[PDB]
Parts: C-alpha cells; structure tokens; sequence
C-alpha cells in the first residue's frame, strides 16, 4: 500500500510514490485497486505536473483489474510521458482498444455524415499515424492497407497509397479485398473514386483500375469523363480493352449515358463497340465453326414419343446445345414428334426456332419465313404467339426496328394469343433500355382483361423498367391486381415488380416490408424475387432476416420454395458456404423445400467445381418424390456446366443416368423431364458456352440472373425454359488484333490433353471464329513469345482482347 | 492481407450465427408441428373401433389377424407399438375403414 | 510490427476464440439437425 | 371431398393425355388416390380445387371455429376458466398428482433397470413431459389468481 504517501501535501512525495510504483508494482498490481479513488486526487489536480505518470500507473492497475476503455480514458489524460515508452506488453492491448474505439468512432461520425461530429482527441489519433510509422518504415503494405481500411478516412489512406516504391498495381486487388469485406456502398465508392484519380496521376496508366470503378462506382457521368479523356488523349489501341469492358460489364443505361455525352473512324468505332454487333458476328462464326454436338442422344429422345410434358422437353434441350448455329436440321430429323405437337407445343416448337437462332441479328427475321408466325387461321394461335416470342429471344438486350415490328403486330391480328410471346418480345427487347411508350401502350394492352396474357404484360413491363425503380409503374401494377380475377396476372406482375428493382439493397426494403407483411402468398413470393434481385451479389444478413423467416413460419410451400431459391441469387458470390448452411435444409419432409434448395445449390455453385454440392445432390436424385429428382437432375447439370470427366467423376455417371431414366418408361414423366433438360444444360451451346452470373471484373451479369430467376419455375409457364438462353454466355479466347483484320496466332497451354477433351507440348487455338476455353485453363496459358502478334496487355482471362503487332 | 482476411473471417461466422438462431427457431416451430402430428396419430382413428381375432405376428411391423367376422388379413401395424403388448394371441381392435393393426 | 503482425496474433485470436465458440455452437445445431431430421423422418412416418 | 370429370369417349382417335402447364395436374394426381379411385382414372379424370379469398369472411369464419380452442366469446370460456379457476380444478390436480405417484413410481424403476440391461432398450417409455402441462395449469393458477389483486382492489 504505497498510495498512502499521497495524503501528504507536497508533490515530491507523489513523484517518489510513483517511483515506487513503476518498479515493484508486479506484486502490487492488485494492491492499488481500492486506492484508485485516491489516485483520482492526482489525476484531477492540474497543478500537479506528474498527473500524467499518475495516469500511467492508474492505467497499469486498471490493466490488471481488466478495465480497458477506462485505461484508454486515462491514456488520453496521460500526456506525453505515456506514448513515449512501450515495453513488456502494454502496447498490443491499448492499441487494440484505441484503434477499435477510433475506427468505430470514425464509423459513428461517417453516418452523420457531416456536422455535430464527436470530439476526437489529438493523442489517440496521434498514436494512429505515429504507430503507423512502423508500417511505413518497415515497408509492409499488407498491414499498412489493413489499418488504412480500419480508419475509414480518406486522408491518411491517401498517404498509404502515396507511400514509396511499388505497389505497382496493388491498389486493384486491394479493392478486391475491400469489396470482399465491404459492408455498405456509402464510403466504398468515396474511397474508390480517388484511387482512379491517383492512377491518372501515376506515371504508368492502367485501365483495369478504371475498369474496376466502372463496374463498381457505376455513375453515368464518370464513364463520359474518362472516355472524353480517351478521345482527348487520341487513344485507340489500348482503349479497346476498357471500351469492351464498358459494353460487356456495364448496364445499358450506362451505355446510353456514355454515348449521349460523347456524341454531343472513332465516331463509328464507338457505335460498333457500344452496339456490340461485331461480338454477335464473331459469336455466330464461333458457334457454327466450333460446334460440337451429338445427334444420337437427340434421336434416342425423339423416338420415345411420350404424349405428356415431352412437348417442350426435346426442343428446349437441343435448342440449348445448338444455340446460335442457324443450321438447324431438327424439323428435318424429327417430324412425327413435331406432328404430335398441340396447344402450347407449337408455341415452344417455334419458340425454340428463336433460341437456336439467338444472335444473328440481321437475317433472323427473313430466314424464318417458312416458320414465320402464321396466322394462316387453322387456329394454332399459340403458334403465332410463340413466333414473336422467338423474335423476342433474339432481340433481347440491344435491338432494332424489329421491336416496333412486333409492336405493330401487337396492335394488329388477334388477341390475346399475340400478347403471350409478342409482348414478351416487346418487353424483353426493351429490357434495361428504360423504354417509355411501352409502359403506356402496355397499360391499354393490360386492360384487355384476359388471363394467360397476365404473365405476358407482367414480365414485359418488369423487364423494360429494370433498374429504373420507378413509381407510377409499380403503383399501376399494384393497382390492377385487385379487380383482376386471374392469378397469372398476379404472378407476371409479381416478377414484374420484382424485376423493376435490381441491386437496390436497403433502398427497396421500404416496399419489401409491405410485400412481406401482406397475407397474399403470391405477393409474398413477389417480395422474395424482389429482395433477391435487390440483394444480388451481397451477403448481408438483413435480407436473410425476413427472407429466411418467411422460409420458416409460412404455411405455403410454393412461396417457401421461392424463398429458399433466393439463396442462389443473393449468395452466388460466395457459393462455398451454401452447401454447409443448406445441408440439413435438403432433408426436410416436404419436397418443395428440398426442391428449391436443390435449385439454390445448383445455381449458386454452378460457376464452381465444388464437389460438396454434387455430394449433397446425390441423395436428392434418390428421393422418392419425382420433381425433387427432376430439380436434382437440372441442378446437377448446372454444377457440371462445361466441366468434363476430368473435373468431377460424376459427369458420365449422370450423363448415362439421364438417358437411362428417359428411356425407362417406368419412371415418372415429370422427373424425367429434367433428364433431357439436363442434357441440354450440360451440352448448352455445343459445350462451348455456359452460364456465368459473376464476371471476372466483380460485377454481376444482369441478363443471366434475370434469365435464370424467371426460368426458376417452368411448370406455370412452359416458354420460361427459353429465357435461360439469355443466361448462356460465350467462353472463348478471341485473338482479334483490332478492327476487322484477323491475325493468325497460336499460343501454348501447359495443361495435359485430358483437360482439353470436350465430349502437352502446346495447345492449338484460334487465331481469330475464336476457340473455346475452360476458365481453369485460362491461368495456365501463356501469350506467344515468337509470334509476330503479341498482346500489349497481360493475358489472364478469355474473351476478346487486344493483340499488338510486333 | 492479414487484417484483410481477418476482416473476412467474421462474415461466415456471423452467417453461421444467424443460421444458429434460424435453425433453432426452425426446429422449434417444426417441433410444435410434430407435436401437432402427435395429436393427429393419437386422434387417429376410431372410436368406434372393431376388435378382431388375432392369430400371430408374421414379421416386422406387420402381422396376420382375423376380424370378428373371421377372415385373416395382412396389415402393417401401428408404428409406435410394434410388439410388447401385441403378443401371439390377443384380440386387436381393427381400423374402421382399413382394419389396420392398432 | 507490434501494431501489427505480432498484434494480428491477438486480433485473429479473437476470431479464433469465437471460431471455436461458433464451432461449438455449430455442433449444437448439427446434432439437433440429426434430431430435427429424426422427427422429420418420423413426420414422414406419420405421413406414411 | 373429391373431383371428377368424364373424358370424351369420342377422343379415342386422338390421344388421351393432355394438358399443358402440368403444374396443377401433376400436383393433383398425387397421392395417386389409391387404386379403385384411380381405377376411374380410365374414362375419368380429377380437377383441381383452390380456395379463393374473400379474406375478410375467411378470417372471421377462421376465428368462428377458433372459438372452440381459444374461447367462446374470446372472453367467456377463459372467464369460465376464471369461473372454475382451480376450483374443483384441484380435483383433477389430485388425479394429476395421482398420475404423479403412479407414473413416477414406475419411472424410478426405469433408470435402475437401464443399469441392468446396459442400457437403452429404445425406449424411452414416455413417461416424459406430461405433468409439465399440469405446471402450465399452475401458470393459470398464478396468473388468474394474481388477477384477484386487480379484481378485489378497485
């Protein structure tokens, strides 16, 4: 009990008291406990010059007593004599408490955002940058960028990116670390916007960082600013990369914004690159030259001739594998099967005509003249409705006057049979374009008061308004749902008001609360697709609060199924955890939860080669219920996409299991529908193309997610199986040097030919028709060393890239 | 990198934490649904139930029984009681419609 | 670094101690998954 | 209930297997409805039934039958539980405590036998829960009798 010396007046006994403290306090760490109140006499006295060290020893006894934030308060009142001396371990704890409290105080002041901010002591932030000198002097960028992410402030972080040496490109993948652990978009884009500016101030320009902000910051004026600087810079060759990343990985309105401010040689170039016509022609040539298909399986499914559910089966399966070939022999090889078609069968029959003709924007209209939507009036009229549906599947995303060609035919001929696939063609072609008149003429078209056309105008109005988050559109869609007696207009408007909101995160939760709280199961399922598309790409637990809650306590299995399917939409960025959390959830008593969860694991891990999802899907195809085996067949084809036998051993085991159950009449027709469907999935695009929901740049692909989420339930609407063609994206290595000119280039790949088998020294590839490639084989390949044409940009992924003449 | 992945390791931790409280509330509601299913199987069936002339238990979960109208049957027995009180020779009350072993 | 990489041993340890905690709580769900699936299959037995 | 529709015998020329949009069809067939019933699936076929709302009437008629297990008026029957209220509800507690003595005197024979046979015979006898519900009626005892302080005073 040395603290009893403080009762005497003169301070020299206090300095001698703390001189006793700092030495023998090892055994006295607990002795000062009860007398800390007497230490407060020195801590509260300003005329005592050693009150600093009094707060040091008071912070030591509080360090032994377990007090942390209190030790931080006395660390602030401990003056200069505190921060100077660090020995034993007093440091890691107090700097953990200091940095923690500091970064959560900065986060506290960052939500204000401005004004009224709490006072920040200069000493606690003093030991921030002062102890950060350890990170600056030791030249450790990993920890330096770590604390730079903690402080949540742009000034000291601007000093971290300004540190010496290099760090040549390290800000790029550091933002990959940021966006991976990023919470909200508030300060994210604010930190991102200055990093592309410091890359413009850097001596070596790099377009992958401005590519990262183009797909992350996503603001309309910035792309017009950077490209106006490209035209001002007179950039041609190396801007080819970022320009195609703008077309590929950015929204349509983003393209409309950059072309709007730009147009106010290269003038025709920006038209060619933003329209993406050259990408369609090279994709067409890639699909016709490199097509690998097997007709034997199509014949074994042909001669089955089962009268139930097989109508859409074979045509949608071979329309997948053959997409974009334009060479179709199908109506020639199978005939009596197509003569069996009736009712919606001829819809899907002529709808596949557009799935296999996907792309080929020019001749797609006149080449179908034989299969054109007649309208010869021995009424098949679902026929002539599906013909315009086929023209809508090709004209999705960008388009042309054919959109008005379908619009006039919507105002002509009959009703409502034209609106079924016709308005779907009108809305799908205007998807993401924020078309105006379509919202009006679809309101007077919505008032024609029929049922099957309900899903027609609902999906159309939801596609044209995608990303617009409008007001009167959802107001009129929710206002028409009362007086109508149809449940298909409820489901079409369900996905309609779900599709209008995409990537809204918490902005849509105001409406999500009303949709989920309502007692209408169809409107609850509407809020499930709405909260899915709004939270797509984010793993935030605010969605899983109500999304998973209605997945628990609800009494309707269908909306519960759509609730557990959203795990594939929102969590697709982190597919690995889904098999673990949904493990038991596929053991549930009702097949609906086992089904939607099987679809969740299928679409989430589809872009990965994870064997765990295939392990959990093994008992799913063994379940006694039919459609849960069916969804197990479709999802198992989604996990194996483009993946051959060398990837997972279950490829051929499931391939033979598909033809087995469809050639076996004893099995259910429902469950066997997903078999031939799985043959179309796995073989889609002649194995050359697949579905990709996540681009390498880090931005989600809107038409693929929109394609698969409308493809979720094919039972209610059979033509929804055709919408999955939009989800198909080409995977290829394009050796185009520039413009129209096509160089001849072959480069080497280090993988064995067993990986190259698509049912060593160097690989043989185009030379751009490009050549197909596996995402796992893109890292092992190397640019040609001795060839005349060598890429200026480092080659990593596939697609179309610059090739420089050397 | 170290602080990076350190800030990456609480994502799945909190995700598994919200899965904890989830599956707890899940199997809490499904438990009450199983208690409701227990109210079903205990309500099932009758009241009034025709008793019948029992002969032997042939194998697991099933057995052969004559009714009080004297006809041997083959029925999967009531699940919760397989054996102990069934015995070789007794008189078992048979389901109204099905004549199930109960 | 003491800020730091030696400090990251304590930082990552907090998420390691909560990892073991959450792991212990993860098993608390795992065996009740076996019991949930137990009475769920028994719910398939009363449906059977 | 049930559903039936007579298929046309004049359709023997064409095929007997529609429809399209199999959603409600494949879901209607299940359970497959026995044999003798689906023996009528030849020459007949069922049809789907859904309940349309009309939510206000469905909600009030929902509470109409809920008067059984909730209370008659939502007031009377559990104010009738305030009428009896342990009355004469301890008589059934005496029979419940006779179920305490009865069931738990053979419940104390169970764990010793578990040590003899080593161990579980699967089992448990159940012989579980039970009087916990009697203690839930004790929650009716403590609550409704605590209402007396509100009833008696003002």
């Amino acid at each position: 009990g040395i603290i009893s010396l403080l009762d005497e007046d003169e301070p020299q006994l206090k300095e001698f008291a703390l001189h006793k403290l700092n030495a023998v306090v090892n055994d006295f760490w607990a002795e000062i406990s009860e007398s800390v109140d007497k230490i407060e006499v020195l801590y509260e006295d300003e005329g005592f010059r050693s009150r600093q060290f009094a707060a040091l020893v008071a912070s030591k006894v509080f360090y032994h007593l377990g007090a942390f934030e209190e030790s931080l308060n006395y660390a602030l009142g401990a003056g200069d004599l505190f921060n100077v001396n660090d020995n034993s371990e007093y440091v890691e704890t107090i700097i953990a408490k200091c940095i923690d409290h500091y970064t959560k105080q900065c986060v506290e002041n960052a939500d204000l955002p401005e004004g009224e901010k709490k006072p920040i002591d200069q000493r606690l932030e003093g030991i921030v940058n002062k102890m950060f000198q350890r990170c600056l002097d030791d030249h450790k960028y990993k920890q330096a960028i770590g604390i730079a992410l903690e402080t949540r402030r742009l000034d000291v972080f601007e000093k971290t990116i300004l540190e010496s040496n290099d760090v040549p490109g390290m800000l790029a993948y550091s933002l990959k670390l940021c966006m991976s652990l990023m919470q909200n978009k508030q300060f994210r884009n604010k930190v991102l916007r200055v990093l592309v500016k410091i890359y413009m101030n850097l001596e070596k320009p790099d377009f992958i960082n401005v590519c990262q902000c183009l797909i992350f910051l996503d603001d309309p004026q910035a792309v017009s600013d950077i490209l106006e600087k490209l035209v001002k810079e007179d950039n041609l060759l190396m801007a080819y990369q970022i320009c195609f990343d703008l077309y590929e990985s950015a929204s349509q309105q983003f393209l409309s914004s950059v072309i709007q401010n730009l147009r106010t040689d290269q003038t025709l170039k920006m038209i060619k690159i933003l329209s993406g016509e050259m990408a369609i022609e090279l994709h067409l040539q890639f699909l016709i030259r490199n097509n690998n298909t097997d007709l034997m399986i199509l014949k074994n499914t042909k001669d089955a001739v089962r009268n139930s559910v097989c109508h859409t089966a074979t045509v949608i399966a071979n329309s997948f594998m053959h997409c974009g070939t334009t060479s179709d022999q199908f109506l020639r090889d199978n005939l009596e099967w197509l003569a069996r078609a009736t009712n919606w069968a001829k819809f899907t029959a002529t709808a596949s005509l557009g799935v296999i003709h996907k792309g080929h924007e020019k001749e797609a209209l006149q080449l179908m003249a034989t299969y054109l939507p007649k309208d010869t009036s021995p009424g098949s009229a679902y026929q002539e409705g599906g013909g315009l549906y086929a023209l809508g599947l090709i004209h999705a995303n960008h388009g042309g006057d054919i959109i008005d060609y379908l619009l006039n035919q919507l105002k002509n001929a009959s009703n409502d049979i034209v609106r079924h696939g016709g308005s779907l063609g009108l809305g799908l072609a205007a998807m993401g374009t924020a078309r105006q008149d379509v919202y009006d003429l679809l309101k007077t078209n919505l008032y024609q008061d029929d049922a099957v056309t309900g899903e027609a105008a609902g999906l159309a109005l939801g596609l044209v308004m995608l990303g617009s988050k409008n007001a009167q559109a959802i107001e009129d869609m929710v206002g028409y749902a009362q007086e109508t007696q149809h449940e298909k207009i409820l489901r079409g408007l369900a996905v309609g008001i779900a599709l209008v909101m995409y990537g809204r995160m918490e902005e849509a939760d105001a409406l999500i609360e009303s949709l989920c709280r309502d007692k209408d199961p169809i409107l609850r399922r509407s809020g499930m697709y709405t909260v899915a598309m709004a939270y797509c790409g984010s793993g935030n637990n605010k969605a899983i609060r109500r999304l998973l809650h209605v997945a628990v306590s609800d009494v309707n299995d269908d909306v519960r199924r759509a609730a557990v399917e959203s795990l594939g939409f929102i969590l697709f960025r982190t597919p690995e955890q889904c098999p673990s959390v949904v493990s038991l959830l596929s053991e549930s008593y009702n097949p609906h939860v086992r089904y939607g969860a099987a679809m969740a694991l299928g679409i989430c891990c589809a872009g990965t080669g994870n064997k765990e999802a295939i392990n959990l899907l093994e008992p799913m195809t063994n379940d006694p219920v039919n459609y849960v085996r069916q969804g197990a067949l479709i999802a198992s084809a989604l996990i194996m996409i483009q993946q051959t036998e060398i990837t997972c051993p279950k490829v051929n085991q499931f391939r033979q299991l598909y033809s087995k159950v469809i050639n076996d009449k004893h099995d259910d027709v429902m469950a066997k529908f997903g078999a031939i469907l799985a043959q179309g999935i796995l073989d889609a695009g002649g194995h050359n193309v697949t579905i990709s929901l996540q681009s390498r740049t880090g931005h989600t692909h809107m038409p693929s997610v929109v394609g698969v989420l409308v493809f979720t339930q094919f039972w209610f609407w059979f033509p929804l199986s055709h919408f999955l063609s939009l989800a198909y994206t080409p995977t290829c290595v394009i050796g185009l040097n520039k413009d129209l000119k096509m160089p001849k280039v072959q480069y080497k790949s280090n993988c064995k030919p067993s990986t190259f088998a698509y049912p060593t020294a160097k690989a043989k590839k185009k030379e751009k028709n490009p050549a197909r490639v596996m995402p796992a084989q893109l890292k092992v390949l190397t640019m040609p060393e001795t060839c005349r044409y060598q890429p200026f940009k480092p080659l990593s992924i596939g697609g179309i890239i610059i090739l420089k003449d050397t | 990198d170290l602080y990076s992945r350190y800030k990456k390791l609480q994502q799945e931790l909190e995700f598994l934490e919200v899965q904890e409280e989830y599956i707890k509330d899940e199997q809490k509601n499904l438990k009450k649904e199983f208690l409701h299913a227990q109210e079903e199987v205990k309500r099932i069936q009758s009241i009034p139930l025709v008793i019948g002339q029992f002969l032997e238990a042939v194998d697991q979960n099933t057995a052969i029984v004559g009714s009080t109208t004297g006809s041997n049957y083959y029925v999967r027995i009531l699940s919760t009681i397989d054996r102990e009180l069934l015995k070789p020779n007794a008189s078992v009350a048979l389901h109204k419609h099905s004549n199930a072993l109960v | 670094l003491e800020e730091g990489k030696a400090g990251s041993g304590l930082r990552q340890y907090y998420l390691s101690k909560i990892e073991e905690l959450q792991l212990i709580v993860n098993d608390k769900s795992q065996n009740l998954r076996r019991l949930q699936a137990q009475r769920n299959e028994l719910n398939a037995k009363v449906r059977l | 209930i049930d559903a039936f529709r007579l298929i046309n015998a004049n359709m023997m020329v064409l095929g007997h297997e529609p429809r399209q949009t199999t959603s409600n069809l494949g879901h209607l067939n299940k359970p497959s409805i026995q044999a003798l019933i689906h023996g009528l699936n030849r020459h007949y076929y069922s049809i789907t039934i859904n309940y349309r709302k009309n939510e206000l009437e469905q909600k009030m008629l929902l509470n109409l039958h809920k008067k059984s297990w909730m209370e008659g008026l939502t007031l009377q029957d559990y104010s009738e539980h305030c009428k009896h209220n342990e009355s004469v509800v301890k008589e059934m507690l005496e029979l419940a405590k006779n179920y305490n003595k009865a069931v738990e005197e053979e419940d104390k024979m169970t764990p010793e036998q578990l040590a003899i046979k080593n161990v579980g015979k699967q089992d448990p006898k159940r012989h579980l829960e039970e009087h916990v519900d009697v203690l839930m009626t004790s929650n009716i005892v403590q609550c409704l009798a605590a209402m007396l302080d509100t009833v008696v005073f003002k």
